[PDB]
Formats: structure tokens, C-alpha cells, sequence
């Protein structure tokens, strides 16, 4: 139904603004709010249907410390969205603390703009992994909305900032962060900023302005994920039915994301299918194993051998599901919007659950244990010391999170029809 | 062929037979199965036909 | 005084009631037209006082 | 048929000269007092059939040390009426006994004008609660309305000038004005300064000229409740027809008011209904609950349809009436009216029997009781003291409220097949 995006930290608000700026462009919507002649589609999932005859989009931004906020204002598509949601350090437990003393106002904002729309769906975060002002800050106000609100659902869109290796401070932030968003997200979007960058400076000759680029490919992706929701499709036409089918357990609820086209600057969904089960693909990356996996294509196509494409791609025996679980590919097609012009229309992108992440779990958790073990990276802040003096909620959340990776493990095997 | 596409319609007319009757636009079966959840699940077999005719009225 | 008064008010209130609940269960055979009857009682209070059927 | 209007207090003197430029605007009269050629609906309501071939307005001023009467005078709109019946302190005790010392004259005024029509039908007042020079001296003559007239009804117009909080013997005067409102008038509309002034800062970038605007809204509510009776319509052309239906017992007369357009810089009446009903729309702001619901809508649309908003409405199932009463809302069509460019001519009103004012009543009253309790902000004037030595009036009033403040919550619940 209808969906309230709430943005903070400075990546998070900067992929929220080029995501608005996309849906601006995608849309028949001016830079000042107003329907145009070119619209109809449903444009009630994202923007309020306002009284000035204004699709006025559901965008809450809150900042701590803001700089690049500054940026976004003085610009049209900061008078695109403006409901009065907008508000005005670098550690997770300074960040949680001065996200605990202005909780009451902004947590204000949320309900008034909770109480302001007709229906609610859910509520989905633009966030950044140990971002510095949004790590902590996130953690503390995603358990209040988790405690605030039972009924509504949580969505994570994260990032991990690192320019291919890093602060000595952001596995500890990275730990308690995922702590929180295992126990209380609903679903979370993880990318590696490493390996975008990475495929973003072979794909083309970006190297400095790589970041603004990361920010046109988040926003396809997020544009890409919800397209079904804002244009009239058949299935899943709310999140939760979209969120339900990649969820085996709810501690497996991290999804790995693809994207067929490496550039954009006519083939059949056979091509596209047997390309993004690749790793060539995959933007984001014993032998670790999907648990399930759900794609979405978009493009000018002609949709019947769709059924000739599953049938020659399950006799080419590439890929195998799961030993307890008679798992499955799971398929929607949908259309590339209009109002932004794209050589080579079919875009394919995968929403999938594997266990792949598990190790990148590891690799944090490895790092986080040397830094643990040699105990002069930890930097040694006082709001750090004044938060928890016994750092106990760092061996909650490496409990917690060695447990996931051997529930990551024994999902991989024939160990869940037993305990693991 | 063309006195059946002027003066009523055939083609457009069939969509929408395709849309509802077959579920072939299931956004309307989503929303009319979310809105009218507790009418269906609590028994309707004893509730005048009009009733679930009006309901559906505003439903489409 | 108020022997008079009451006693009017009494007995005309509970006429009332029961000629005016008679009117509304007598056009709820009637059907579509059911439009009046429970318009004149908006679902919810005075559904009723006097239970019908 | 014919009914006089008495303006009284400096608020009420501007708000009716509004009303008076508003009507001089609306129907075909000049800013002199003749009838134009775009005169013919009814014009015997409110303007006396002169015999200069001119419509002369019956507007009867009345006032207390007056100030702001005089930049009404010099004005194209104190010409406008002239019929001879215009007329040149802060507390309730004050303006009471400075009323009582004048009585004569300004009764022989009203005297004069009322046998000056050839029918009468009504009494209509505007005042301002607590208002200082109006406080008071409304009160007393209000009383000395309904001694020497019992066959003629009182209406009376009043606004609760409050920039959102106060004065320290305004809940003073509000409970002994309260106190006349109740056992000597027939109809109230009372409306909150505060709820209005937010709608109109939020609606607009009015802040500082807020009061002239809302002269404009009080102005258009008066026009609109008189429309039907002005204009050629079907039901209610007397005040006591329009004024029975909303009253279920002479102590529940206090009316809400609504209004829908929220600014007025083509729909149903489905759309407006489906609105009116929702306090995003009240200006006038347990679950307090209505007793009866009138609703006037005034716009060029399609009627056909009345019948099936009513069946849409009705199962919708948002609303519902008293236990005790088989009650309805009851509902008026008119016409807007030429002579005036308005951009979305759809415009509704709703007048409501509502017990939620008993609640804004319980507020005075809790006010007036603390300030009862400190003695120490009733300022002591020695008008006030020889008034009343013992100050019992304000007992009786406040018995008087308290009995009212029961009969309200007692017509809320099914305790009116009882007595409370």
C-alpha cells in the first residue's frame, strides 16, 4: 500500500535525494510537485497524494551534524519533497547517545507523518554500515521503530563504505550494527562498496567521480526493486508479499543483489538468464550456496519462451537449491519505465538469498576479533567507555553473530532437518 | 468487424473480461482480497446478494 | 404540576419508541432500497432499543 | 421573514461590518443603498425595504467607549445604512453596570427599529466573549432581550478572542456570560480563535493580519447560514425552522461549526461529505460524541448522486448517532452565490449539535476554578465588588455549568432514558 522511506546519515540521505531525484525524473512529476500530462500509473507507494493537487513525495530526512544536507537543500528537488519532515558523531556509541537525547522530536516527526498518510506498509531506511553521524544514531531509532511498531514492517538499504581497505573503528560499529538489524529488521539490502567500485572503474574510465556514479546504480536498483509496487503489475504489489518468498528462516534474511547490464551506454531473457547467474554479474561479491533466489527483468521483450528459457536453463544444470528444501528459482517480469532514455532496455536484476554473505560476515567478524585481541584500535573514546564500560554488548553481538554463521553453515548443509 | 468497434466496443470490453473474470489483473485481487478480508471470513452466506454488489462497486 | 407533566411525557415516550421501531422493522422486509431505514440509524448507536425479528 | 441584527462590542462591530460589505459585495446594492440592476432573490431578511428605491441594511450599532466604531464611520459602508439607529469597560461587572446606566435610550433604539419593520422573526447578536467593552453589557441586555420579548427569538453570534493563551478574569466573564448565553438565548455558535488562527497560519503565510482574514471567514460562515433564507430555496426561510431540527433540549444548543474549503486560492458532493466529517476539517477544535449533524453545501454540481453519497456514506460506517434518538444527519442544498470570483465554487459547511464543547466548557471552567481557588487573579475592582459583595453569581453559574457539563455526558451515554 503506502510506504513512508525514511532517510539519515549523510550516505544515506545522498542516495535517498538521488533516488527522489530518479523517481522525479521517472515520473510525471515536475521539480515542484505538481502532476503533469505524463503521469498514469500508481504514484500513491512513495509520494503522498497531496491537496495542491501535488504528488508530493514521503521523504523523512534527519540528519545529526549535518554538512552534505546543506548541499541537498539549496537545489529543486529539495522543494520537490517538502510535508515539513525535514530536520537539521563518528563512533556507534556516540552516535547512539546523541540519537538517544533528540529521540522524542524527531521520533515526533515519524508520527506525524506516520498519522498523516491513509495506510501504512512499512517504513524503509536509507542507511550506511559504521557511516560515521548514521551508525549508532540508526541503530538506537531502528529499535525504537522495532519497539514502537509491531505491526508495521522494517526494510534496510545499507551500504559499506570502504574504498577498497578502512577505519579500525568500523568493525566495531559494523558488529553492533548488524546485531541490530538481525534482530530488529525485517529485511536487509547489503552492498560492497569494494566490489562496485571495483566493477565501476572497469566498466568505464570513473575513477573520482565513482561515488556519484554508485549513487545512479543504487538508485536503478532501488527504482528497479519497487517498479512492480509503482507500476501496474500482477504480484507482490505490497513489500511484505515481495519480502516473504526469499525467507526461509528470519536470521537468513540478508539478500545478495545482481544487475544484468555492466554498461548501458535486443536479446531474448534466455541471454540474461544464463549471464547473471554468473559472477560476472554480481555487483556484490567450502563452496557457499543459494538458499533461494528471486529475479526481476525488465525490458522490451516478448515474454513466452520465458518457459523455453527455464526449460533450457534447468537442462544446462548450472545451479542446485537447497538439500532440505524443494527450493526454486522464483521469477517476475515487469517493463522499463518511460521518460528516461536507455540503449538496451532489458535490465535484469536478482534479489537472492546466499550464504556467500556469510563469509563477509566472517571476514568482519575476523577483523573485529584481531582488532578485539590486540586492543589498541578501538581508539579508546570516552563516549565509547561512558556507553558500556564492560563492552559486553560486543561479545552479545559476536554471540549472536557466530550463531548466524553457524546457522549460515548448517543451512548450507543437510543440518536443518537437525539444530545448527 | 467494424460495427462491433464503433458503435459498442469488442476489444476494449474483452480486457477487462480478461482482468476480472479470468484474474488477469491481480493488483485488483490483492487489494479486493486485503479490503474485503472480514466480510469473507466471518460468514456471508446469510447476507443479501446487493450488499456484496455495492462493496464491490467502490472495490474496482 | 410535574404529575401532569411527566406523566405525558411518560407515556408518549414510550409510544414513541415502540410505533416508531415498528415503521423501521416494517420497511427492513423491503429489500437496492434498504437505503432508509438503518440511514435513519446510522450503523452503530440506536441500532436498536427494542430488538426487532 | 424579517429579522434584525444588533451588533454589539468592538469585535462584534467589525465582524458584522464585514458581514454588511460582504452582503453590500454579494447582492445588487451599491456602496450608497440603492438597489442595483443586479439586484432579484429575497432582500426583506436583513435589508429594510426603504422608500428611497434603496435596500437600506438593518444594522443596529451599539456600543461602550467606542474606538474602533470611529474608523468604521468614516468608511463608504457606514453610508451604506443609515436607518438612524447608530450609536456612540473591561470587565463583566463594569460593562454590566455602565450598560445598566444607559439601558433607556439604546432600548428605545431597538424599540424604535422594531416596530420600524413590518414583521419580525429574530434577534440576532453579534458579540465576543469576554471581549471587555461587549463582555457585560451584552449579557444585561441579552437578559433584557428575553424579558421584553418572549415571543421573538435571540440568536447570538460569538468568537473567544484568544491568541492562543489569556486574560485572568476572562474565564471569569466567559462563566457568568455562559451563565446569560444559557438560560437567556435560543441558538449559540460559538467558535474558537485559537483553532481558527492555527488553520489560517497553516493554511496561508498569514500571521500578522490574521484578524482580517478571519473577519473574511466568520463573514462567509454568516453568509452561508443565511443563504437559504436570502436566496430563493425550499426549507427553513424562517430562522426557527433552521434553528429546531439541531436542538434535542433547550440546554444542548451550543452548535460546532464546520467548513471545507481550507483555501479557496470540480468534485462530488461524495469527496466534500466524506471530508466535512473529518476534524482536518472542524475550525472549531471519553470520546465526545454528536447529538445531531446539519450540513449546508453550496456549489454547482450534480445532485443525482446525493442519494448515493448518502449510500456510500451510510456503508462507509464512520459515524454513528445517540442511543436514546433514531437520529440523522440532516442535509441543505444551495446555490453559491454570483458577485463574487471563487475559484472552486464547492463550498460546505456543517452546522452540529457536538458534546465535544462540553469538554472546551470543562477547560473555562477549570480555569475559572483554579483562579477561584488562588484569589489572587481576579484583580479586584471595585466594580466587581459592589456588582456582587458575596460573588454568588458566579456560583449559580458555575452550578449552572456543572449541571450542564452532566446533562451533556449524561445525553452522550444512555442516561437520557434517565435523568442526569
Amino acid at each position: 500500500r503506502e510506504i513512508i522511506t525514511l532517510q539519515l546519515g549523510q550516505c544515506g540521505n545522498q542516495i535517498g535525494f538521488e533516488f527522489w531525484k530518479q523517481l522525479c525524473a521517472e515520473h510525471g512529476i515536475s521539480p515542484e510537485g505538481i502532476v503533469e500530462e505524463f503521469a498514469t500509473d500508481r504514484k500513491d507507494v512513495f509520494f503522498y497524494q497531496a491537496d495542491d493537487e501535488h504528488y508530493i513525495p514521503r521523504a523523512v530526512l534527519l540528519d545529526l551534524e549535518p554538512r552534505v544536507i546543506h548541499s541537498i537543500l539549496n537545489s529543486p528537488y529539495a522543494k520537490l519533497y517538502n510535508p515539513e519532515n525535514i530536520y537539521l558523531g563518528n563512533n556507534w556509541a556516540s552516535g547512539f547517545s546523541q540519537g538517544e537525547k533528540i529521540h522524542e522530536d524527531i521520533f515526533d516527526i515519524i508520527d506525524r507523518e506516520a498519522d498523516g498518510s491513509d495506510s501504512l506498509e512499512g517504513f524503509v531506511l536509507c542507511h550506511s554500515i559504521a557511516g560515521g553521524t548514521g551508525s549508532g544514531l540508526g541503530s538506537y531509532l531502528l529499535e525504537r521503530l522495532n519497539d514502537r511498531y509491531p505491526k508495521k514492517l522494517v526494510q534496510t538499504y545499507s551500504v559499506f563504505p570502504n574504498q577498497d581497505e578502512d577505519v579500525v573503528v568500523q568493525p566495531y560499529n559494523s558488529l553492533l550494527t548488524l546485531k541490530r538489524l538481525t534482530q530488529n529488521a525485517d529485511c536487509v539490502v547489503v552492498l560492497d562498496n569494494t566490489a562496485l567500485n571495483r566493477i565501476a572503474t572497469d566498466r568505464l574510465h570513473i575513477q573520482n567521480p565513482s561515488f556519484s556514479q554508485i549513487n545512479q546504480l543504487v538508485s536503478t536498483i532501488m527504482s528497479a526493486s519497487t517498479t512492480t509496487l509503482r507500476y501496474p503489475g500482477y504480484m507482490n504489489n505490497d513489500l511484505i508479499g515481495l519480502i516473504a518468498s526469499l525467507i526461509p528462516t528470519p536470521r537468513l534474511h540478508f539478500l545478495m543483489t545482481g544487475y544484468t547490464p555492466l554498461t548501458t551506454d535486443k536479446t531474448t531473457v534466455l541471454d540474461v538468464m544464463r549471464r547473471l547467474l554468473q559472477p560476472k554479474n554480481v555487483m556484490v561479491s567450502t563452496n557457499h550456496c543459494y538458499i533461494a533466489i528471486l529475479n526481476i527483468i525488465q525490458g522490451e521483450v516478448d515474454p513466452t519462451q520465458v518457459h523455453k528459457s527455464l526449460q533450457r536453463i534447468r537442462e544446462r544444470k548450472l545451479a542446485n537449491f537447497i538439500p532440505w528444501g524443494p527450493a526454486s528459482i522464483q521469477v517476475a517480469l515487469s517493463r522499463k519505465s518511460p521518460y528516461l532514455p536507455s540503449a538496451h532496455r532489458v535490465s535484469g536484476l536478482m534479489m537472492a538469498n546466499h550464504t556467500s554473505i556469510s563469509s563477509l560476515f566472517e571476514r568482519t567478524c575476523r577483523q573485529y576479533d584481531k582488532l578485539r585481541k590486540r586492543e589498541a584500535f578501538l581508539e579508546q573514546f570516552r563516549k565509547e567507555d561512558m556507553f558500556k564500560d564492560n563492552f559486553d554488548e560486543m561479545d552479545t553481538s559476536r554471540e549472536i553473530v557466530q550463531q548466524l554463521i553457524d546457522e549460515y553453515h548448517a543451512a548450507t548443509r543437510p543440518d536443518y532437518i537437525s539444530w545448527g | 468487424l467494424d460495427v462491433l468497434n464503433k458503435k459498442y466496443s469488442l476489444l476494449d470490453h474483452m480486457q477487462a473480461m480478461r482482468r476480472y473474470l479470468l484474474l488477469g489483473q491481480g493488483d485488483f485481487i490483492r487489494h479486493l482480497m486485503d479490503l474485503l478480508k472480514p466480510e469473507l471470513v466471518r460468514p456471508a452466506t446469510t447476507l443479501y446478494q446487493h450488499n456484496l454488489t455495492g462493496i464491490l462497486e467502490t472495490a474496482v | 404540576l410535574v404529575s401532569g407533566f411527566e406523566a405525558t411525557i411518560n407515556k408518549f415516550d414510550k409510544n414513541f419508541s415502540a410505533h416508531l421501531l415498528d415503521l423501521l422493522a416494517r420497511l427492513s422486509i423491503y429489500s437496492g432500497m434498504a437505503s432508509v431505514i438503518s440511514r435513519l440509524d446510522f450503523n452503530g448507536f440506536y441500532t436498536e432499543r427494542l430488538e426487532r425479528l
